[PDB]
């Protein structure tokens, strides 16, 4: 059974920074590619990016590239999210997802997912 | 790095640098004498040697292609004998470069290959063994300006011992000569694959390069995630169009990236990389794109329940498109092996032409329900083509399979040249021989390929030219061969009355004449002159006297005109 926990949310200023970080467990972490997905108060799923299995193959969504970065730790099951230059508009709840299958799938705008956890709120406002 | 050419140096070893040198400079300067390119590439021999030695050294900093143009612009005769690519020596890079692909001639117009008899080019082979391949490797070059240096190079390397081992035996003919042809057979293939891809690429876009790619792909690396095979997907795309450009340089360091980040990732591909990925670097990008289809993962679900099925359907379709059609095919191709591309590839439009019908319709679900179905006509036709020609040549064997081939095609297009005619029948009846050997689990991907490059050198055949086949070769290549097997008789030539495999060739020459002057006649008769045929030549050869094959051809000839009208 697929399993994702966020940590690591919060509230900044404009132009701040956070590190998000998701637990995994009950797959193989290592051999799957791992996303982050977020969605703004009201508004639909957005995607934000991307890793591949190994590490060293990531993608972001145009408006987030420069600004934050995905990354994982293999030996920890751990995928991370470094958000620096924080906006306003980025305040939203940012779940991480991946394609394990054996189930249904899901669209997030760049790419299908299986499972995704329970998600981690970030505010960033004043 | 710093000193790249010094980190290429190192990666190919100095043999395999000086070897690609050469290459590269022959396809670019053609027309320059054979002395005059092995001093070229000592000097760059030297040079890279001093940027190995010490990376700070004087211009080791510079990249590959300033490096390459500055070697192409010392050159005396520039001007001279190749005219504008001169004006090329006047720009700075990128457009330097740009400009000198321009220049590079497909058809250098020289004197066609001569091959020398056997003791010649061995003795040729003990004097100078160094000298003997690199003026081969540079002959063969300068005439394919297009032909991936590193590829041009195995062969160069087959060729090489071909000779070390040919060359010492009884009959250096019995032993050399097959391999020979075996090699500018597989060469010339090489290339067409390579310019039939290119073709289709500019012709029909991107977009179609890549669906083709995710079936073929997924095939291959079954146990690969969807989002990885569409990263595999857009690289390998990038190469093919950066390769097709003409660029040797930029071609080569995409392949090497492609082929070092698929290594780097074996895990999540396939088991099947393991020795792939420990060649060196000019065999890795080669050995990768020739690794066989990996395991499929056992109890992988059923593709209804995403698309026939499950709500979201016609959601997903709308949001994602190709992304949805591209994991249908990756979905449906990595759990079918035993298809062809082309199959997969006419189940995918299939589906998605389903979907634009459906998805416009009041209640989707219901009307795409049952799409499944109109996938089972498209599979069991090739299916039974293969069952049907296959029992035919278990029954008949290789010679006469190709003989009722002969006919098969001389009746459904007449028109067309009959060395053409007999060159394809017999190409195809060795299809045959090769792909009927295997499970018929395994057949229809072989067929797939071997008729590839029979179909295309008959639509190459075809520029020097009948207007039906025409419709055929400028398809889609995914139509393309149910194009051609939807052939029938032409229905709408004068008399002329004028060794192994060579007296086969004419008996076909002949058989296919026959054909010719006589479409009507049907194979009853044609089985009676080719029986006539076969007791007249073995009479003829038998008998001790010429005078015997000069009486009996009048007389086989006379018995066989009344037998026709």
């Amino acid at each position: 059974e697929v399993q994702l926990q966020e940590s690591g949310g919060g509230l900044v200023q404009p132009g701040g920074s956070l590190r998000l970080s998701c637990a995994a467990s009950g797959f193989r972490f290592s051999s799957y590619w791992m996303y982050w997905v977020r969605q703004a108060p009201g508004k639909g799923l957005e995607w934000v990016s991307a890793i591949n299995s190994s590490g060293g193959y990531t993608r972001y969504a145009d408006s987030v590239k420069g600004r934050f970065t995905i990354s994982r730790d293999n030996a920890k099951n751990t995928l991370y999210l470094q958000m620096n230059s924080l906006r306003a508009e980025d305040t939203a709840v940012y779940y991480c997802a991946t394609d394990s299958g054996d189930g249904k799938r899901y669209w997030s705008g760049e790419y299908f997912y299986r499972s995704r956890g329970q998600g981690t709120l970030v505010t960033v406002s004043s | 790095h710093k000193s790249e050419v010094a980190h290429r140096f190192k990666d190919l070893g100095e043999e395999n640098f000086k070897a690609l040198v050469l290459i590269a400079f022959a396809q670019y300067l053609q027309q320059c004498p054979f002395e005059d390119h092995v001093k070229l590439v000592n000097e760059v021999t030297e040079f890279a040697k001093t940027c190995v030695a010490d990376e700070s050294a004087e211009n080791c900093d510079k990249s590959l292609h300033t490096l390459f143009g500055d070697k192409l612009c010392t050159v005396a005769t520039l001007r001279e004998t190749y005219g504008e690519m001169a004006d090329c020596c006047a720009k700075q890079e990128p457009e330097r470069n740009e400009c000198f692909l321009q220049h590079k001639d497909d058809n250098p117009n020289l004197p066609r290959l001569v091959r020398p008899e056997v003791d010649v080019m061995c003795t040729a082979f003990h004097d100078n063994e160094e000298t003997f391949l690199k003026k081969y490797l540079y002959e063969i070059a300068r005439r394919h300006p297009y032909f991936y240096a590193p590829e041009l190079l195995f062969f160069a390397k087959r060729y090489k011992a071909a000779f070390t081992e040919c060359c010492q035996a009884a009959d250096k003919a019995a032993c050399l000569l097959p391999k020979l042809d075996e090699l500018r057979d597989e060469g010339k293939a090489s290339s067409a694959k390579q310019r039939l891809k290119c073709a289709s690429l500019q012709k029909f876009g991107e977009r179609a390069f890549k669906a083709w790619a995710v079936a073929r792909l997924s095939q291959r690396f079954p146990k690969a995630e969807f989002a990885e095979v569409s990263k595999l997907v857009t690289d390998l795309t990038k190469v093919h169009t950066e390769c097709c450009h003409g660029d040797l340089l930029e071609c080569a360091d995409d392949r090497a990236d492609l082929a070092k980040y698929i290594c780097e990732n074996q895990d999540s591909i396939s088991s099947k990389l393991k020795e792939c990925c420990e060649k060196p670097l000019l065999e890795k990008s080669h050995c990768i794109a020739e690794v066989e289809n990996d395991e499929m993962p056992a109890d992988l679900p059923s593709l209804a329940a995403d698309f026939v099925e499950s709500k979201d359907v016609c959601k997903n379709y709308a949001e994602a498109k190709d992304v949805f059609l591209g994991m249908f095919l990756y979905e449906y191709a990595r759990r079918h092996p035993d298809y062809s591309v082309v199959l997969l590839l006419r189940l995918a439009k299939t589906y998605e032409t389903t979907l634009e019908k459906c998805c416009a319709a009041a209640d989707p679900h219901e009307c795409y329900a049952k799409v499944f179905d109109e996938f089972k006509p498209l599979v069991e036709e090739p299916q039974n083509l293969i069952k049907q020609n296959c029992e035919l040549f278990e029954q008949l064997g290789e010679y006469k399979f190709q003989n009722a081939l002969l006919v098969r095609y001389t009746k459904k297009v007449p028109q067309v040249s009959t060395p053409t005619l007999v060159e394809v029948s017999r190409n195809l009846g060795k299809v045959g021989s090769k792909c009927c050997k295997h499970p018929e689990a395994k057949r229809m991907p072989c067929a797939e390929d071997y008729l590839s490059v029979v179909l295309n050198q008959l639509c190459v055949l075809h520029e020097k030219t009948s207007d039906r086949v025409t419709k055929c070769c400028t398809e889609s290549l995914v139509n393309r061969r149910p194009c051609f097997s939807a052939l029938e008789v032409d229905e709408t030539k004068e008399f002329n009355a004028e060794s192994e495999k060579e007296r086969q060739i004419k008996k076909q020459t002949a058989l296919v004449e026959l054909v010719k002057h006589k479409p009507k006649a049907t194979k009853e008769q044609l089985k009676a002159v080719m029986d006539d045929f076969a007791a007249f030549v073995e009479k003829c050869c038998k008998a001790d006297d010429e005078t015997c094959f000069a009486e009996e051809g009048k007389k086989l000839v006379a018995a066989s005109q009344a037998a026709l009208g």
